[PDB]
């Protein structure tokens, strides 16, 4: 997963995650497995939708990415009754992995060094070798 | 050799069906034997929503070839 | 038909059923007869909604095709007066069961098997005998 | 079916998943078959929206194929008086079928290896054998 | 007729036909005729809706005519004061008749045989005898 | 006319029609002449609707157009005050009767016997007596 | 990140930071790190929006990014319940850093100095070596 | 900074200007430098919406950049809870900037002198040096 | 200034021009720098509008220019609460001098002896030198 | 100015006129001041709305210009506020001054001796001398 649940209950008050995952439980205690199930599958999302134009297992994680699967396992931990503004940030997240995954945008870099995640050559053309171009230096 | 390849895909459109997304994969084999199938006076049926649009695959005339050939010989 | 009666007690409630069921019977008492026939309607409209690009006696029976056909055999059987959800997920299953006409959506497989139901050729065209094809080695 | 009834009782409560699943079964006592039923019909509905591209017996299964069919099966197991919420998740979640049977999507990997579920070849092209080819090192 | 009032009788509850129909009866008791009348005008309504492509006189009934008669008749039988849902069901089969005689899906078939009903040419093309035709074996 | 007044007081309830039509006979008493003279006015307007493509003295009556007269004839009786449902019954029975003579719906047959109403031909064209077709054997 | 939280505390009042952030921290006490977490992913994002035609590390920072920061942390750091115009503003400097990206704003200089940060070659093209070219001052 | 705090607090009035500036303080008495930093940070805006076809360091500085710039301050100095009619005028004040910036609209004079501020040639071409024009005097 | 204060105390009743400035100067008393500051930068705004097409020292001053900066003036000095017909007119005059520096409408003249300020060359165009031109009386 | 006081006190009744004068001077006490320099803007406008295409001086003044001057000089006499009615007018007359500028419709003329006013050439084409063309009479 992207994030770990300890930045989950950082983003989002630890009280209201453990309102929000008591139920889910088996027994009825605050458990930690469920957050990190929904966060694994948020990261999923973001998997799919990244994989587009990037290796997907990621060398260098942007950093705008734990903020990213942080809101998506938010709104599918809510999937009962949501907030109207939960909603609506999941549907602006949507749309900016939507623009990441088309080209509108980068996804960023890793905020400590600035590089940019690697992906496969998203175009890619063969021709026959190449004679009488301008760099056989010979005849002329 | 170039002007021999040329003549190897001239004046023979390429053949290519779109057919819509989601069709079973039986029905892509089907398709794909017919868009083959097409040869003297070929005619046949396609539901609405499959198109048979005939590209070009090589345009041009001889005249270059043949004029680079002549003042080579 | 595609879905048996005692799916379409298990889908939805079977008191329910009953309480559609027991006016429509001549005598006023629970009857199976009536939802076998709404089931053998609903399975007649998905079979003139697939007949346009398969075999009709289905090879094998798309896994999807027994809740296609249990929604609208309960649509059918709430005739004199449907739920709002109701209309709407007949409505949605007649828009699903257009695309499949249409070849946008493909039915699914046997969930068993991974089999697709096999149809006739959508698409057919004959030519004259080839000659002068790359096929004859002769010449050359 | 691509997820288990133990995972549906884990993103949505067990409690709730009982309350609903207790009317649909016969005798009336919590049940597990009616859930593991609705499973099977959603994995059926994705494997429809998938093999339009696919292999459809997935060698590596997307990981969030998991949610979408959790999703789904709820839905279809509220199909009596549903939450607008559920109504909403599940229009989100054909949508998100629908692009990746129509290609503007991916539908993931496996979270542990990386893997895409391979498929048929979508376009496939045939030509007459080369000749006079760069290929053909002879004459020049 | 395509249905017999047995069958209206039955998807429709008999006790609401005979409320709508005591009072069109001349003595004003409960009477058949009127509701076999009624179904012999839907049924020329259908058969006019399906004379475009067919012949009339079906071979085998398409067994999703016995419901688009039902409802068309039970329409007609509601004409002083019909329920909301019954105008909306009503436009709805008078939709898929018209997507019938455009061409847009066909009627279906019988159920127990599957047989497709016969029709006349909807497209015949003359042209002269064939001459210099590639099936004529002759010189080449 | 095409329908009787015994037909429309059946199709209609006859204490109905006795309702709108003892205002407007002269003495103030049930009279039948008022509605013989509305099914004519009705079955004029049909007339008018069908003559495009139609020798209107129809050989064989369709037998829906005893309906698409009473439905014109109620109509036509309630000009002073009509339901909403009659005057959309009439708009409907319009629109089918503008379809018809647009040719995009055939009126039906005669159901006892399946037969189609003549008429005079729509299309015909006239050239030079040919010479030098196909089916002159001579020469070749 | 690109503004610090003694900044983000003077632009936006001390003491509604100090309640926005005292839930959020473990302990219950007003915490400096949430503050500083939240600029960071406001930079990141910022980052990812401006790294389309900037060497993302910035020689020197344009002044107005330092609001541009604060108000997206704010942004981020009010998601459980935010104000309408909160969302507004964001909105609004979400267009902002779009029109940056696209090419119809730039970002601004640093105002010290009025110096731009420098960026990678948005176009680029490259042609053989240049002959008969007009800067051959030979033959003429 | 384009505008001093000494005009701000003479075009909007002193004492609104202290109630909105005593809570971002740290003290919490009356302060100045709130006011410098949002005067500078829509100076800041302004230069960038300036900088597209102007050289940035202002040789004069146009009359209306001292109201362009105490309106953007303004604004960012109610991001709280702003009324209506600020949030206009700064929607005013950004349509006009983006007109300069467009080249819609210049963006004034120095009032003392008339004087246009200096800036990079938005449009600049280069050509062969020119041969044969009517400027070379021999020939003819 | 285009407008004097002793213009706009008289346009604008002076006891509302004192109500509006009092608040705006440090001691509290009524002002009149408040007023003439006001008045120029309404100057500055209309000097920008017009210096698209006129030489901005202007030669002759329109005599709807004092309306013009009046109006200007007024809604700049009402810019905490104005009423809806300031705002109304000062859209108007916004739209006039749109007019004017595009070209749909002249500013006007001087009152005292029709003069119509004059500006610089809109359009200019050079051609070589004219040769053969009709002009040349010689040959012929 | 088009349009005395004597007139615009007849047109619009002399009380209303004080009504709106006398707060507008020093004194406080009617004025006629105001009256002759709102009119002067009046004039003004249409001044700059009429030298399109009129030498602006007039030689003939059109009759309705009275009338358009005193309604432009009412409207700016209720700039505070006004009744819908002043509004909508003004509104029309501006729309008619616009056509009359465009070249819709003419001012009109004088009523005592039915003149227009004259003005500079709208349209003006200038040729090289005619030769060759029919008026010389020579050749031939």
């Amino acid at each position: 997963n992207y994030a770990t649940v300890n930045d989950l209950c950082a983003r989002y008050t630890r009280t209201r995650l453990d309102i929000l995952t008591r139920p889910k439980t088996a027994d009825g205690q605050p458990d930690d497995a469920v957050a990190e199930q929904a966060l694994a599958d948020a990261s999923a999302f973001i998997d799919g939708y990244l994989a587009a134009r990037f290796v997907l297992p990621l060398t260098v994680v942007p950093s705008l990415l734990k903020r990213q699967c942080c809101v998506v396992a938010w709104f599918y931990l809510n999937e009962s009754q949501p907030t109207e503004q939960i909603t609506a940030t999941y549907r602006d997240t949507v749309r900016w992995l939507e623009q990441v995954r088309d080209g509108k945008t980068d996804p960023g870099v890793e905020s400590r060094t600035a590089a940019s995640p690697e992906g496969e050559d998203l175009v890619q053309v063969q021709s026959d070798p190449p004679v009488f171009s301008r760099k056989q230096k010979g005849f002329i | 050799r170039d002007f021999a390849e040329f003549l190897e895909i001239y004046g023979l459109p390429m053949r290519v069906g779109k057919y819509p997304t989601g069709s079973t994969n039986r029905e892509k084999a089907t398709l794909m034997q017919a868009v083959m199938d097409i040869g003297r006076r070929a005619g046949g049926i396609i539901p609405m929503g499959m198109t048979l649009d005939f590209q070009s695959a090589a345009d041009g005339q001889s005249d270059p070839f043949m004029a680079m050939i002549g003042w080579a010989e």
